């Protein structure tokens, strides 16, 4: 059951917000956080993540569930690397969080930190997960 | 000691 | 994920077999090492070791991914003690080996030594990691 792994990932407090999106096929949320933002995600945005025009990351960066945030790297299409770093986008000095977004072969792992995260431990979490389930062949 | 690792898939 | 507590257990040389199987709801391996015989473990075995019958395997032992094994000490669903300690049946052939099988919430640790490895090295080995599985939730 796929929201194991949402409750498996919130566990120790560092995360506000976590899912597993099926990008193959027809994309959609397989498990996310209900009343949060990752749960919102649309197939288009799926699209987006996994194109392989990476274009408009460098233009003005892209939305998560209408969540709007800045690539600070992407290598989430490239090989051994899978994964791209962001960074919530604010107005007003509202807090800004850490996002990574992992890829494997049927899923797109997302986590978000809360403030004062940083972000190397979202990359830790999140890519440890991607290891476990691109060895299970997911 | 590695901590517990996630469950098996589905 | 789970294949670094298979790594850890076989990490000192001494073993030659080693597992962890679920057997809550549809028992599972969720880890083995390749090629040997724990990695056969069907959910028929894994019922007999979780088994109310506690004395009939006694004369007739019972067998783990096919492999006949004699239970010498049977103390699986004993409070504290959750171990069993069993010897590979050389009903023919001629080496035996000292496997022994620790109990979580969730898991099923199970443990082979090589040739000449005293069983107690192994109980000892296999009950440390159930004991650190517990503690851990599972």
């Amino acid at each position: 059951g796929w929201n194991a792994y949402i409750d498996n990932l919130m566990a120790d407090g560092t995360c506000q917000d976590a899912a597993i999106v099926g990008y193959k096929d027809s994309p959609s949320v397989w498990a996310a956080v209900p009343g949060k933002t990752f749960v919102n995600i649309t197939p288009a945005e799926v699209g987006v993540l996994v194109g392989k025009d990476r274009s408009s990351f460098y233009v003005n960066g892209l939305t998560l569930g209408g969540q709007k945030c800045s690539v600070i790297r992407d290598s989430l299409l490239q090989d051994g690397e899978f994964s791209m770093d962001l960074r919530t986008k604010s107005t007003g000095g509202a807090p800004t969080f850490n996002v990574t977004v992992t890829k494997t072969d049927k899923t797109l792992v997302l986590l978000m930190g809360k403030e004062g995260v940083h972000g190397g431990l979202i990359n830790k979490k999140c890519y440890e997960m991607a290891s476990h389930l691109r060895r299970s062949q997911y | 000691p590695p901590p517990p690792p996630p469950p098996p898939p589905p």
